[PDB]
């Protein structure tokens, strides 16, 4: 039904954004 | 390999969302069709009964 | 007097606290499995036992 | 390569909220004139008692 | 006295009891639990 927000984030943080978003998250997410 | 396991998790969520919110609806179809169906044939006998 | 009823309060209580206290586990592990894990229909479920200094 | 495949196992479930909403009204517009039964069934039962009392 | 509780999801209920064969660490008893009414995404999160 819904499911879009997009944004802006440096190249040197992108490594530990995803690992905190699987972890926090509980799987259930989609990231490319 | 791991990514494609996160899309199917999401779309076994997404379908059941659709699949159960369809189910409550369909509570609410019957349940507003015997609540209706019973007003109905009341205000047709008040007012057959005050022709009567 | 009361120290009878004091026992028998306690021991009927804390007997249905821990109980409640297994069963918001039971929910808990209900939760997050079906999140960290998949859900075709239910979770494949297992639990464990305690262990000492090889933990 | 999977989010067109993501919005359209979505925009499928819009079919079935829709489907929803094509089955409750389809039962309303039917109990609606199913209390239509109610019209010709009492009138029956009007003129029962309307010929004992004319 | 500790004790400790994981779920391992993945026959599969056949692979607890091969860990039940590390017999050094635990005894490892199922702890079997009836299934819950599932039926949310949005407040299921919440609720944890």
């Amino acid at each position: 039904r819904l499911g879009f927000v997009a944004g802006v984030i440096n190249r040197e943080r992108i490594p530990t954004f995803e690992r905190m978003l699987w972890r926090v998250c509980r799987g259930n997410v989609f990231l490319r | 390999a791991d990514v494609q396991k996160q899309i199917k998790h999401m779309m076994a969520f997404i379908e059941q969302e659709a699949n159960e919110k369809a189910e409550e609806i369909d509570a609410k179809a019957e349940e507003e069709f015997n609540i209706e169906k019973g007003r109905l044939v009341q205000t047709q006998r008040l007012k057959i009964m005050e022709y009567y | 007097k009361q120290f009878g009823p004091l026992v028998r309060w306690l021991k009927v209580n804390f007997s249905e606290a821990f109980i409640a206290w297994i069963h918001v586990k039971a929910l808990r592990v209900f939760v997050e499995s079906v999140l960290r894990y998949g859900l075709p229909v239910n979770f494949q479920a297992m639990l464990l036992q305690p262990n000492k200094k090889t933990m | 390569q999977g989010i067109q495949q993501l919005l359209q196992a979505e925009k499928r479930a819009a079919e079935k909220v829709a489907d929803a909403r094509k089955r409750k009204a389809r039962r309303l517009k039917q109990a609606k004139e199913e209390a239509q039964m109610e019209v010709d069934q009492y009138r029956r039962e009007r003129e029962q008692e309307f010929q004992s009392k004319q | 006295t500790e004790f400790w509780l994981i779920s391992a999801p993945g026959t599969w209920e056949k692979l607890h009891a091969a860990t039940t064969k590390n017999n050094n660490l635990a005894v490892s008893s199922k702890f079997n639990i009836p299934d819950l009414k599932v039926g949310t995404l949005d407040v299921l999160v919440g609720l944890s």
